[PDB]
């Protein structure tokens, strides 16, 4: 039975813990010895797992946490509508997309720091934003900043909203393990109800708001002779003369849907399948006609699990059948246990659950960046060039921290929420059973690739100096064709309906006005050798991450880690020495090793897009790149990435001082401070740090100014967090600050 | 006595102040610069004379260290008012402000209260009720 | 083959016993303390050098130490 | 000229590091406190943790001065 | 010697190398009045027979991280064997037959120094000696 | 040295080397070498506040 | 001039402090608080295990390194 | 109960936070006092 089952008032509501600080674990409760005690307070603040034992009693501070984060997320999105609305040039942009640069968020005068004020066209001083706000809200059908406003009120009472749900499912009706656990009836609703109702809400805004809207703008109605959205419902006349061939009333326009005559709908639900060579984005009549292919089949795989009307699927039964009487002959290896008992594990623990939405969710994000350069989909969003990398540039750094967090809870599955009992000769058991045979064939592939994709830069680059430029792979030396990749470029634009769909594969240049938008980008020799460093940077990154998972258990060095925990910082001097063992020290050296993996990616997208695809169209049909072909010739050096990318291109954030790009020159240079200042965690121990507090807490002790709060030295495992918090930290925003200088001085 | 000439006269600042902005940062503050010293590049160096900038360069000291010696008197007379009453371990973590407060305005005269502990030899603490390491 | 000294500031908690991972140390009666006990190394060529027997020790500046020597095929944890 | 003021500087700098490390390799293995009683070697252990103290308050004056007297002129 | 069933395990990767074969190869063998399922030091999970089991592992660390989980399982009468190729079966753990923890009688204060360990004797006082420092048989 | 004392170290390889602890219990049997545990205010590293002594370096403070 | 003012004060933050690395790996070569028994040791060892709170770069091998990385920067 | 609401108002974060915004007085004393201040521009 699927019922509903909560508890009355279980938690009470009061100040009294807020006065003592540490409350959650037993041993941070009993008073503040030394600083140790700061730092474990916040290392643990959300370890919901080890502040209680039962799962009941944990799901309940998960599913409250959920509600003040979503009263999170709401508050940002209200500060993002709400500059828009007061803030911005949202009014002058909109009548001008071309001229006229996106900006919010204006400067304070104080501190002469309104030199960042610089012109964006139009009379605004402001900064140019480079987050999309507003070629989105501009695909949504926002004309006026009042309907900006009124989005960030209704999302202020919206937080408020979801700041009570909070405390309302902690402290007055709370439920109990039994509605935690019926994961069929949840995917039901997040398939059908979130993601199909969600997507059918979605066009019907689309085609009754942001496609009357998105059409009235192309004929550059210019922002008085166009309708606020509710006169297109109201004043079903006036959407007649757009899209005739629907009839547009209250019940006689409904009618072609139900009897099944949808030739009606086929003006603005169409199948193009290309760019709007006005706007540069996606046709509106294209997306909005694909969020209904969308809803309905969410809706349709939303009854596909069983609920307590008896039909449906269980995944309890779908996974219990997969043993080897019953599978394909090639892939009957995995056990006579199948994977039964796997329902059990993503049931009964949430560390089991948060790594796979993590690995999806950030390899989703990843494929969001890929398709939102390639298929742009929002009006005059992919000639915004600076727009167009710092979202590709935002998602895939995003998308690629929550995979490091796909392989962290992983870890912590195995250390903490790991059975033998339930997992003998499954799945899962298997995996672990010949874990230096996944580790050894990975750790070769990470080999094999790590001289076939970066020593053939090193042999390019002696080849370059000792000035032979025929023994080198080049497109005129050793020919590297990817012949895998140009062939489904080909076939990508051979079965096409009658536009050709994402103009990167071939065939046409969208050039909508001024600046090119999507052009084809051709792959040859710098492309095939700069696919397999993200092949060879991806495999390490995923050798750091799965030896992690895999050896979180046991060793041949340690054989009781799990015992030790899941971050520990080591288990001594011993065996030669075994610092770094643990499965928390895999996530930390799979950061950078993301770090690496994910700053090529960007930096591939960077340059290609700047020599191959982007640049300004004339009067005859060349198109002059940003930096001209230049990816072609020399990025198969690596002295041609120090030169051609790395010190050429930053000579809009060097230079960018007294001027309106000034807090970039800032930011670039305070950024290689805090990589250099990460290098003081990492390369040093505490032991050394430990020996100098107390040469310092002696100098207080003779002037009687010596703390009761003892002065420690941060931990190993604190120690190494903060050298790559701040590794992480300075390498990005020195990366985000000539990512944006770069385009900012262009546009 | 230096080549540091007055920007009164100086022949390479009076071009900041020729083309320039208005509005609360270039005009006012520059005319007040005029009085300082600067090289061959119109930028106002702080150069250390006699009698000229005696009282010049004395005002940052002492403004300062008055209220450097302010932070760390209120800091340490905080520090041995809750280590007489027993509870340190609890009052470093929540400060108690009626306490923090009355010991601000203590540290309010701090140079005629530094010494009346030197010469009572209360400021430093004995050799030998210090912990040291094994030397 | 490490070098597990024992000093006799031990309070015979057993505590350095019950850490071991490799049996190295074990109690023997002894006069100077109330468990009556102190511990001793008899199986110090198992020694793997871990230090998990210091980290256990309650005493300050603890009566324990593990002297990293000459290393070894079993001091060094090594299965193949 | 240039590549000859830059050799003796960074020679001159290991030279200076392994002063310094055979110093504390003379403590370690070569220093006995009976034979060095009360004399001048015993007095610099007997007061080291205020010459480590001085110099981390040296450096620390000439870092929040220097690096915040750039960043403010940057 | 050393007899008993092995426990009903599916094989594995972890387990024994050539080391064990030409060095000294280790083997714990206890009793349990249960089928249960334990936790295998060289990673997996394995049943346990109801009779004497029988265990070959690789070194004495897996085996007292293999002895240390049957402790939870109530089962404290494992023998730890050491195997030299040549078949020369010494037993190793518990050597008196009681467990290390708890004191027994006969034994012997072995590596034990009669003096505070501050007063270890400086590195100068065994200048080219054959001592250490730590060895040092004044007090 | 009686219980409740408080007494400094003389114990150079100790953390509390010239720190006033406070006594806590001093055994009678007159042959464990190290009979008065005296329990200190602040903790060494990462743990114990108590340390068992001799007599012969402990010099009462009151 | 000015530029070569600050530039000293870089210079006497950079000799300051990798003294300061090295004269505390010399004056505690003895052993301090954290471990006294650094002469029972050696010179070069790497720890003394993750206990009282954990020891990494202890020993005065390891304060003779991390001033390479400050001599290279000065 | 609000009486253990600013015995929690008094702790070390957020009396070290409201030492910031108090650290806002060099905003007003560097806002309507012309805001270049050198070494010799003020007595
Ligand atoms: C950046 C700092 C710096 C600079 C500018 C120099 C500059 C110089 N060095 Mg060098 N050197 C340095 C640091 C530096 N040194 C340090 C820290 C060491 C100690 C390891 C050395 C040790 C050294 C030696 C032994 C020699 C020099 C020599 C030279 C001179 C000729 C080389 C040349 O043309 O420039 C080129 C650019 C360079 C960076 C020079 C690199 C020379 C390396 C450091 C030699 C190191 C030897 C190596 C460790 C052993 C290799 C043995 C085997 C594998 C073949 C030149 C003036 C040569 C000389 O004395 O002229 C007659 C010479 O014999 N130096
Ligand atoms: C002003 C209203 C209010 C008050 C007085 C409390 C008070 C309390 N909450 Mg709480 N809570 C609230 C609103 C409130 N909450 C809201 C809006 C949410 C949603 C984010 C939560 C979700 C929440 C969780 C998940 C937990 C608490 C817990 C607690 C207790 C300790 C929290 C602490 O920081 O120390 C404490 C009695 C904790 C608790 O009950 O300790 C066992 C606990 O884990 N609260
Ligand atoms: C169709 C019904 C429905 C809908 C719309 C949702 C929606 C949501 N659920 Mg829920 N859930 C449901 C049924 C539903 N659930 C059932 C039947 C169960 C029992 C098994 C659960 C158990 C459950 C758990 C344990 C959790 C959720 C969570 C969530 C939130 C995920 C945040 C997000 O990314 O999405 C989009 C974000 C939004 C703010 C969209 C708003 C959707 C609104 C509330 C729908 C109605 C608005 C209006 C009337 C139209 C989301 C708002 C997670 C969460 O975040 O907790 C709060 C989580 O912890 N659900
Ligand atoms: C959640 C989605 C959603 C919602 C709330 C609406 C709501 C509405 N639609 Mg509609 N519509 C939708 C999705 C949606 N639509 C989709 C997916 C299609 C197929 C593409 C249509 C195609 C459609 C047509 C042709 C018409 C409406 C019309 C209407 C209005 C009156 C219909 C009625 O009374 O019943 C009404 C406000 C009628 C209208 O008033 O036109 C302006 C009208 O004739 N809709
Ligand atoms: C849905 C996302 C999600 C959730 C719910 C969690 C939840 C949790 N993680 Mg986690 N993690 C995630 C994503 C997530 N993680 C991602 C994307 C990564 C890759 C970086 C990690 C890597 C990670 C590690 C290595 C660890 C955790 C740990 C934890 C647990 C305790 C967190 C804590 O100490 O308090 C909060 C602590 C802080 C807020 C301090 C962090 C300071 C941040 C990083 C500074 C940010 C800089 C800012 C932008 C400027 C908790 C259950 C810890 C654990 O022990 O698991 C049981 C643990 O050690 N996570
Ligand atoms: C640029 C510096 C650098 C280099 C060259 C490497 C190289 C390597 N890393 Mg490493 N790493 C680095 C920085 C670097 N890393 C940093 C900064 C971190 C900090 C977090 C790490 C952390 C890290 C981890 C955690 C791991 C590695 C691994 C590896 C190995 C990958 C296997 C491989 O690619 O085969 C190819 C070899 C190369 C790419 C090296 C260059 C080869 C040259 C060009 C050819 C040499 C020519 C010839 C043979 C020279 C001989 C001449 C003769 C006179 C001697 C590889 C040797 C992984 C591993 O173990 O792999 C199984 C591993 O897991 N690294
Ligand atoms: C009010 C408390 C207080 C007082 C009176 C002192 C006093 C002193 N400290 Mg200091 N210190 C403090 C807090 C305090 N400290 C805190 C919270 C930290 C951690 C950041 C430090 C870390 C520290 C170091 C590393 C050093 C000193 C040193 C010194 C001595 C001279 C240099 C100096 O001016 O301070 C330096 C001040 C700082 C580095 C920052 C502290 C000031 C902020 C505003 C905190 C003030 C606390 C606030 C009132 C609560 C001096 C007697 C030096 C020494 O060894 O003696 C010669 C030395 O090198 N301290
Ligand atoms: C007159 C000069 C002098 C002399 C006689 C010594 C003598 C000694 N030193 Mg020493 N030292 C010196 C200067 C000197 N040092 C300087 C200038 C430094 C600062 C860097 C040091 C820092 C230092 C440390 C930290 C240690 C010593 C140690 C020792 C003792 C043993 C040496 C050893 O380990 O074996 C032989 C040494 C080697 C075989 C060298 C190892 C490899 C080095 C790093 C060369 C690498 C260069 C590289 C390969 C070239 C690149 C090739 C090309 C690609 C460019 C020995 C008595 C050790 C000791 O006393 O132990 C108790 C010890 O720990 N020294
Ligand atoms: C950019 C790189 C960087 C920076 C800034 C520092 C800075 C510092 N190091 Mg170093 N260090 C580094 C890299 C770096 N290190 C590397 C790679 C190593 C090799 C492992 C070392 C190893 C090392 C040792 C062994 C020692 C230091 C010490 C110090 C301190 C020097 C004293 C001082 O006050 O200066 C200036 C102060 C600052 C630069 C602090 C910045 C002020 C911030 C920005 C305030 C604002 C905070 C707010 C949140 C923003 C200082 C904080 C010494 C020390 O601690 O003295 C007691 C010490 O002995 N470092
Ligand atoms: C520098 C460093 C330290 C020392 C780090 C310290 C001491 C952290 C510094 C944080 C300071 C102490 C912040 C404290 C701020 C105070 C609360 C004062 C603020 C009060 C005002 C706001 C009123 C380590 O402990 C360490 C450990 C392991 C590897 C590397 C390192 C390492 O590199
Ligand atoms: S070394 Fe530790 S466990 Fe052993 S007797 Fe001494 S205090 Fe007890
Ligand atoms: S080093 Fe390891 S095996 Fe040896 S006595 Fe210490 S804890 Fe036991």
């Amino acid at each position: 039975e699927v019922r509903v089952v909560v508890d009355n008032d279980p938690v009470p509501t009061s100040f009294q813990k807020w006065s003592q600080p540490g409350h959650f674990d037993r041993t941070l409760a009993k008073g503040a010895k030394t600083t140790t005690w700061i730092w474990n307070l916040h290392a643990n603040a959300h370890d919901f797992d080890t502040h209680t034992s039962d799962l009941e009693d944990i799901s309940r501070k998960i599913f409250a946490a959920h509600f003040g984060h979503l009263a999170v997320v709401f508050i940002w999105l209200s500060g993002m509508y709400f500059h828009g609305a007061r803030f911005s040039n949202f009014e002058a942009w909109m009548a001008n997309p071309t001229g006229i640069k996106p900006s919010a968020q204006v400067v304070w005068p104080i501190f002469g720091q309104e030199i960042l004020n610089g012109d964006m066209g139009g009379g605004f001083h402001g900064i140019q934003i480079t987050s999309g706000l507003f070629q989105m809200w501009r695909a949504a059908g926002f004309t006026n900043t009042f309907q900006l406003y009124c989005t960030a009120i209704g999302g202020l009472v919206m937080a408020a909203l979801m700041l009570f749900a909070g405390w309302f499912h902690y402290h007055k009706r709370a439920p109990k393990l039994e509605w935690f656990q019926n994961t069929q009836s949840m995917l039901n609703h997040h398939l059908a109800g979130l993601l199909g109702l969600g997507s059918l809400g979605w066009t019907g805004h689309l085609i009754h708001v942001s496609l009357p809207t998105n059409k009235l703008l192309d004929t550059g109605v210019a922002l008085k002779d166009i309708p606020l959205p509710h006169e297109f419902i109201l004043n079903p006349s006036l959407m007649n003369k757009l899209y005739p061939h629907a009839d547009w009333g209250f019940v006689k326009g409904v009618v072609p849907f139900f009897t099944l005559q949808w030739g009606h709908f086929t003006d603005f639900l169409t199948f193009k399948g290309g760019l709007n060579p006005v706007t540069g984005g996606l046709w509106l009549t294209d997306v909005a006609h694909h969020h209904l292919a969308i809803a309905v089949m969410f809706i349709i795989a939303g009854h596909m699990y069983r609920t307590n009307w008896g039909i449906g699927h269980s995944i309890k039964e779908m996974l219990d059948d997969a043993r080897t009487p019953n599978m394909l002959p090639f892939l009957s290896f995995i056990g006579p246990v199948g994977h039964k008992g796997l329902f059990e594990v993503l049931t009964t623990s949430w560390h089991a659950q948060l790594s796979i939405n993590l690995a999806m969710l950030g390899s989703l994000s990843i494929i969001i960046a890929h398709h939102m350069y390639a298929m742009p989909p929002y009006p005059y969003l992919a000639t915004d060039y600076g727009t167009v990398v710092s979202l590709f540039t935002h998602h895939v750094w995003i998308g690629g921290f929550l995979i490091v967090g796909g392989a962290a809870h992983a870890a912590i599955y195995m250390v903490r929420d790991y059975d033998p009992e339930q997992n003998f000769n499954n799945v899962l058991d298997r995996v672990l059973r010949h874990r230096d045979a996944i580790i050894s064939h990975l750790a070769w592939v990470c080999q094999f690739l790590g001289f076939h994709s970066f020593a053939m830069y090193c042999h390019n680059d002696t080849m370059r100096a000792f000035g032979r430029p025929q023994d080198m792979f080049s497109d005129t030396g050793i020919q590297l064709q990817p012949v895998f990749a140009q062939w489904l470029q080909h076939i990508h634009t051979m079965t096409i309906l009658h536009d050709p769909v994402s103009y990167a594969f071939g065939g046409g240049v969208v050039a909508v006005g001024g600046k090119v938008a999507m052009m084809p980008i051709t792959l040859g020799t710098a492309d095939f050798l700069i696919h397999h460093i993200h092949a060879f940077t991806i495999h390490v990154t995923v050798l750091v991450l799965l030896k992690g998972v895999l050896f979180a258990r046991s060793s041949r060095l340690i054989p009781d880690k799990a015992n030790l925990g899941f971050r520990f910082p080591c288990d001594g001097p011993g065996r030669g020495g075994t610092c770094q063992v643990s499965a928390w020290d895999h996530v930390f050296l799979g950061l950078f090793w993301m770090y690496n993996s994910l700053s090529m990616v960007i930096f591939h997208f960077f340059w290609k897009m700047q020599s191959d695809v982007w640049g300004t169209v004339g009067a005859d049909g060349v198109v002059t790149h940003i930096t001209g072909g230049n990816f072609a010739t020399s990025s198969i050096t690596n002295n041609g990435w120090l030169r051609d990318f790395l010190w050429a291109q930053s000579t809009q954030v060097i230079t960018s001082y007294n001027t309106s790009l000034s807090a970039y020159g800032l930011m670039f240079l305070g950024g290689h401070f805090i990589f250099g200042f990460s290098l003081m965690f990492l390369f040093s121990g505490r032991g050394y740090w430990q020996e100098l507090i107390e040469s310092i807490v002696w100098a207080h002790n003779k002037l009687k100014v010596a703390p009761a709060i003892q002065p420690r030295a941060l931990s190993i495992i604190h120690g190494r967090a903060v050298g790559v918090a701040h590794y992480l930290l300075g390498g990005i925003v020195t990366t985000w600050a000539f990512f944006l200088a770069r385009m900012t001085a262009f546009g | 006595n230096t080549t540091l000439v007055p920007c009164y006269k100086s022949p390479a600042f009076v071009e900041r102040m020729k083309n320039a902005p208005d509005s609360y940062y270039t005009t006012k503050p520059l005319k007040a610069y005029s009085q300082l010293l600067c090289g061959e590049d119109g930028l106002p160096r702080i150069a250390l004379d006699r009698l000229s900038l005696a009282v010049d360069v004395a005002i940052p000291i002492a403004i300062f260290l008055y209220t450097a010696g302010f932070i760390g008197w209120s800091g340490r007379s905080y520090l041995q008012a809750i280590k007489k009453q027993d509870k340190a371990e609890e009052k470093e973590v929540f400060i108690d402000v009626p306490l923090f407060i009355s010991c601000m305005v203590m540290a309010l005269f701090w140079p005629m209260a530094v010494i009346k502990e030197l010469l009572a030899g209360e400021l430093v603490a004995k050799d030998e009720e210090i912990p040291i390491s094994v030397r | 083959s490490h070098t597990v000294k024992i000093y006799d500031t031990c309070i015979g908690c057993t505590q350095c016993v019950r850490a071991c991972p490799t049996d190295v140390l074990e109690m023997v009666p002894w006069d100077g303390c109330r468990a009556g006990q102190i511990a001793s190394s008899p199986r110090t060529e198992d020694c793997v050098g871990c230090k998990r027997c210091e980290t256990a020790c309650p005493t300050d500046f603890l009566s324990i130490r593990v002297y990293l020597g000459a290393e070894t095929t079993r001091s060094m944890g090594l299965a193949y | 000229m240039a590549a000859l003021y830059t050799h003796h500087q960074y020679i001159a700098g290991f030279l200076m590091v392994g002063a310094f490390s055979h110093a504390a390799i003379f403590w370690i293995k070569d220093y006995d406190p009976e034979q060095n009683k009360g004399n001048v070697l015993e007095r610099v252990l007997k007061h080291k943790e205020a010459i480590i103290a001085h110099l981390s308050w040296v450096s620390l004056f000439l870092g929040f001065h220097t690096l915040g007297l750039y960043v403010h002129n940057d | 010697t050393l007899s008993g069933q092995t426990p009903i395990f599916g094989g594995s990767t972890g387990g024994l190398l050539k080391k064990a074969e030409v060095e000294e190869k280790y083997a714990i063998t206890w009793t349990s009045p249960k089928e249960q399922v334990f936790e295998m030091p060289t990673g997996g999970a394995a049943i346990m027979r109801q009779g004497q089991n029988l265990l070959y592992l690789a070194r004495k660390e897996q085996c007292i991280a293999l002895g240390g989980q049957l402790r939870k399982f109530k089962i404290t009468d494992y023998k730890i064997y050491r195997i030299y190729p040549n078949g020369e079966t010494v037993y190793i753990h518990p050597a008196d037959g009681v467990f290390p923890e708890k004191v027994n009688q006969g034994r012997e204060k072995v590596r034990y120094n009669d003096r505070r360990i501050g007063q270890n004797p400086s590195p100068s006082k065994v200048k080219f000696s054959g001592i250490a420092t730590y060895d040092a048989p004044n007090s | 040295v009686q219980r409740g004392s408080k007494v400094r170290i003389l114990r150079p390889e100790s953390y509390w080397f010239q720190d006033v602890g406070t006594v806590a219990s001093i055994e009678q049997g007159g042959t464990s070498r190290y009979p008065v545990i005296v329990r200190f205010d602040k903790v060494n590293y990462a743990g114990v506040n108590t340390n068992n002594f001799a007599q012969d370096e402990l010099v009462e403070v009151e | 001039g000015p530029g070569d003012f600050y530039v000293h004060h870089a210079i006497a933050l950079g000799l300051h402090v990798t003294t300061l690395i090295l004269v505390k790996g010399a004056l505690d070569a003895r052993g301090s608080k954290l471990m006294p028994d650094k002469k029972d040791f050696g010179y070069a060892f790497p720890c003394d295990g993750p206990g009282r709170g954990g020891t990494c770069d202890i020993s005065a091998w390891d304060a003779s390194y991390l001033a390479v990385f400050w001599m290279l920067n000065t | 109960e609000a009486r253990y609401l600013f015995r929690y108002l008094s702790s070390a974060p957020v009396v070290a936070t409201l030492a910031l915004i108090i650290i806002s007085v060099i905003l007003i004393v560097l806002n309507y006092l012309f805001p270049g201040l050198q070494y010799g521009t003020f007595f």
